[PDB]
DNA sequence: TGCGAAATTCCATGACA
DNA sequence: ATTGTCATGGAATTTCGCA
DNA sequence: TGCGAAATTCCATGACA
DNA sequence: ATTGTCATGGAATTTCGCA
């Protein structure tokens, strides 16, 4: 404060204030003659308030805030005081965008067997067709084999009815889905437990986590579209055709159709593959077990040059899921409890609840 | 002669009338010849229409080269013939009035009868478990269940409790009270 | 047809059919013994129909279509016949996604003077405030200096009222905007012509073209948000504050505030820059002319590895602007009349109208 | 003494009452001292409220260091004083009852009177062009228009037709019919 | 043991609300 | 207390037919 | 004529419906 | 018959204070 600035005026040396400059009093204020011109050196006790005034004009970041201040003032290490303030501006922290990308995606192992894991989701609402509005899409993780069910609503009960029809064929170990109301209801949990099925949920608002089914939605809509060109959008009668069509389509990277991966032999559909005509079923199932283990598996891509990865104890902010107009896009800062993997974390949200959350719905809080 | 395969031949047949359940009365039974895998469909009648509606669901998962049946009206109609022709399915009929499939069909009737006692009306809901039981049932002839033969893997519902399949003295007298 | 296949059976050589393979008759069909097994060689006259059957199962692209066919058939140059068919499938062409990126963006020269070009746009609807729902945002191209006007609707008449207030200060040579109803109405054109103002329109649905104003919208909403944190969204009284705040904020790359670029001297606002205190106004305006010409100008970035650039006479498809559910995302193919620049073209749309269109709303039609 | 600059001093004053136009009666006149640039604002009254409402618009574009006015009630009120203090503007008053600005103010009154004849009621709409005329009018003393001095560039509306500014014999007699 | 062209593989692009 | 995916069609690379 | 640290510049990231 | 932009805050690079 006034003490430090006194020593300064009478020629003494203070750490941070370069001795090679001429410091003086004028208009009752300590000034200095810097290459860019004469600036006021406010007392340390004044500085916080100045930075705040500068920042608050437009809630500007580091440089734009500094440039305002530098117009009138100089003191040692200005930006440190700027950054200190930015880190304490709740409005800036919850409103600004991130400028760091997530670390590279994980490519989890393909489930080992058919029926190990189902990925499920709803598409819709679609145009009304026979009074139906939605599609339940069920994708077997290992095979890509897909089941389609039309529904009137994306509800637990319609999910339960459909899954009862499906699970007539086989029961899966795990069913994985997003946190839609249909899948998180206790009624659905009882239905799962009753049958030995473990429910696994994606982190909230991160449909990539169950990307298999999401990607199949795309193909389903794409084929429905092509088939409905120039007709009214009567899709109900097309569901079965699309199911069969997609289950018997080749993935060019795999060289197999989901049907082939499920059964190891084409059924009586057009252009059925005849290669195993002379094998016994047992020989065929043996070649199948082999084909299933040797399928192409993609690898984790290179990180972008400015990615960030979560560290226990770090301050991070969850993305607001459905931000209202003129409201912040980010929640208040929270703390990383556990790093489950480099792309998923548990945070404590200031309330404080535990939330398991995708890195893609997080930014690291700026300025520590 | 090339070896027998799944989807080579589906054997279909109707069971019923049964006591009403959710307004349904019959069961369409489909058994794959080679694997012995069974699919069941509740119908309101043993008609060509009900058969087509049912097999349309099945044939959106797998299409048989051949369907085999007895000369039931539902199967010998020209509508059913047209339906099959559209899908490139050859129809096959056993001569009027006269292995693996025959046994499976017996198991189904017997398994059904054992469960429609004390609840002759709740069978609609039981169909899924009936099928799972049937398809995860060990075959004496081959070393494998139908599940194993269709999918080339073990099932997550092995039915290790090979159940009586016979009527207990409680059910024998409770079945003769049902007819009365 | 049957002619070609006759020569083939009796050991003769035909171009395309490798002589080193054994060709034979069986079940009344010409077969061949290929390393992958025995395939039928259909007659040339049968082939188109086969490809079509294969493709139509799921409207699959090149490889997935080929893999179906190869199950039963072989003939020379199968994929050429596949590609021929894909190029003729209207449903595939109007529904599939592009897999080619646009060429790199242009960075047009900054307008040379204040008032040479205005970029204008509406933000909204916002939450009701004093009965207002929208903001007219006017951005001077050279300075970034911005004017904000609250409106009840994004209409010509509200635009006209606002621009009359603004043009009291100065008249611009050009006003550039998107094709919103407010700006394309004949009433607005008469208003422009009356005052010597040329109206310039961005290509449809390409807000990057007038990116200056779009980017300013972001800052406007961002600052409004910060200011409204924890209060009800009463933004009307904040417009003037935001205007002033933004016009006096530094662009860190520029080292100037839009106000400085407009006037060459700060007004009586907090942290006013004092550097030209000793210059005359004339000296100040001289330094200003100099600052205006030496502003950082960004350069066109490197092209992505799989970009495409338009060529006169090429078949291309305009993106459907507001595709209904289950309807194609692309219009029918059209023809490039003129290449205005590597990022903008005139097309003839089959109707056939002339349309000037952004490359970003185009894909090149596949398989020629 | 540092040289005179834009925003150093705004000279404000009211003109009116005028004949009603869109319910407005007065004009708040703001002239920048250094550039001679003029901003005009239609008001319903020469009150502190109307002044604040008007200057709030102007001060969202540019804030003067000093406002100068006569001792009009609207300007000497403590509300106006508070308003100015909030914005860090020093208020300045000419003594009661007694260059570049004075001339500009004369031009405004004269230009206004020349246009409120034959249409004494359409002036609200004319304000924009009045201002553009005023600000693209050549200054005899300096070589430059107010536009040029404020922005450091030529204008896209140069008023090369330096108009009479005087009343023609048609308007002189048409103005003495207006008062009657 | 090397050529031209066909086949196959590679892989950026974009879309799943 | 969890996790992207994969059809697509030009381009790049490999293999084929032949010598 | 070179060190450590501060200042400045660089620039990927994301959002404008 | 037209065209992306630019605040942001860590990182990279340059300049400063001193010797
Ligand atoms: C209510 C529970 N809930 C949460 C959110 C609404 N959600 C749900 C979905 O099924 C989806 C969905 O399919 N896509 C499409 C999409 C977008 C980008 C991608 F990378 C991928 Cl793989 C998929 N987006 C979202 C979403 O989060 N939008 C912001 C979404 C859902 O059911
Ligand atoms: C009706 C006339 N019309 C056409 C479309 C509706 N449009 C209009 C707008 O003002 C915007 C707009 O601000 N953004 C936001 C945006 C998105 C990405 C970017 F790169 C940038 Cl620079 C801006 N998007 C669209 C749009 O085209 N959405 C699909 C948009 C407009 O007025
Ligand atoms: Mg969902
Ligand atoms: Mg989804
Ligand atoms: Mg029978
Ligand atoms: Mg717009
Ligand atoms: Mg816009
Ligand atoms: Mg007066
Ligand atoms: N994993
Ligand atoms: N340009
Ligand atoms: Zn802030
Ligand atoms: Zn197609």
């Amino acid at each position: 404060l006034d003490a430090e600035l006194d020593q300064l005026l009478q020629g003494h040396y203070i750490k941070g204030y370069p001795k090679q400059y001429t410091y003086f009093l004028e208009d009752g204020k300590v000034k200095v003659s810097r290459p860019e011109g004469v600036k006021i050196i406010p007392p340390q006790s004044d500085r916080q308030k100045i930075v705040l005034q500068a920042h608050n004009l437009a809630h500007t970041g580091r440089e734009a805030t500094l440039l305002k201040i530098a117009n009138l003032y100089w003191w040692p290490n200005m930006r440190k005081d700027v950054v200190k303030q930015l880190g304490r501006c709740q409005q800036c922290l919850i409103t600004n965008a991130s400028n760091k990308a997530s670390g590279p995606i994980l490519r989890p192992d393909r489930p080992q067997k058919p029926f190990d894991k189902f990925f499920i989701d709803y598409i819709g609402p679609l145009p009304p067709s026979q009074g139906y509005l939605y599609v339940l899409v069920v994708v077997d993780g290992m095979t890509g084999f897909t089941w389609l069910y039309p529904t009137k609503a994306p509800s637990t009960s319609a999910t339960v009815k459909s899954l009862n029809v499906l699970t007539s064929i086989a029961i899966p170990k795990v069913i994985h889905s997003d946190q839609g109301a249909a899948f998180t209801s206790s009624t659905f949990a009882e239905w799962a437990k009753e049958r030995g099925i473990h429910l696994e949920f994606s982190t909230p608002y991160h449909p990539q986590s169950h990307g298999k089914v999401e990607r199949k939605n795309s193909d389903i809509k794409r084929l429905l579209t092509k088939l409905l060109v120039g007709r009214p959008t009567k899709w109900y009668d097309l569901l079965p055709v699309v199911q069969l069509a997609l289950n018997n389509t080749y993935s060019p990277v795999l060289k197999y159709t989901p049907h082939q991966l499920l059964f190891g032999i084409d059924s009586n559909t057009p252009f059925a593959n005849q290669d195993t005509l002379d094998l016994t079923r047992e020989e065929e199932l043996s070649l199948l077990q082999e084909i299933r283990t040797s399928l192409y598996h993609p690898s984790t891509p290179p990180a972008s040059s400015r990615s960030w990865s979560p560290v226990v104890g770090q301050l991070v902010q969850e993305r607001v899921a459905r931000p209202a107009s003129l409201r912040p896009r980010w929640h208040k800062p929270s703390t990383v409890l556990k790093v489950l993997n480099p792309r998923t974390v548990v945070i404590l949200d200031h309330l404080g609840n535990n939330r398991t959350v995708s890195i893609d719905n997080l930014k690291p809080t700026s300025h520590q | 002669d090339r070896p027998q395969k799944p989807f080579d031949k589906f054997f279909i047949d109707y069971i019923g009338p049964l006591p009403p359940s959710q307004g349904y009365l019959y069961v369409l039974v489909v058994v794959d010849g080679m694997t012995g895998f069974t699919w069941l469909y509740p119908t309101k009648a043993p008609s060509t229409s009900a058969t087509v509606k049912s097999l349309n669901v099945l044939t959106s998962i797998a299409i048989p080269k051949v369907i085999h049946s007895d000369q039931g009206a539902a199967f010998t109609s020209s509508t059913f013939a047209e339906w099959a022709k559209e899908r490139g399915i050859h129809l096959e009929f056993s001569t009027p009035y006269h292995g693996k499939v025959e046994r499976k069909n017996s198991d189904i009737k017997r398994l059904l009868t054992k469960l429609l006692v004390g609840r002759p009306t709740k069978w609609y809901d039981l169909l899924p478990v009936v099928q799972l039981a049937l398809n995860n049932t060990y075959s004496p002839v081959l070393k494998y269940t139908p599940h194993q033969l269709l999918f080339g893997i073990d099932s997550n519902t092995p039915f290790a409790n090979q159940d009586t399949l016979d009527l207990t003295r409680e059910e024998e007298l409770s079945l003769l009270q049902e007819i009365r």
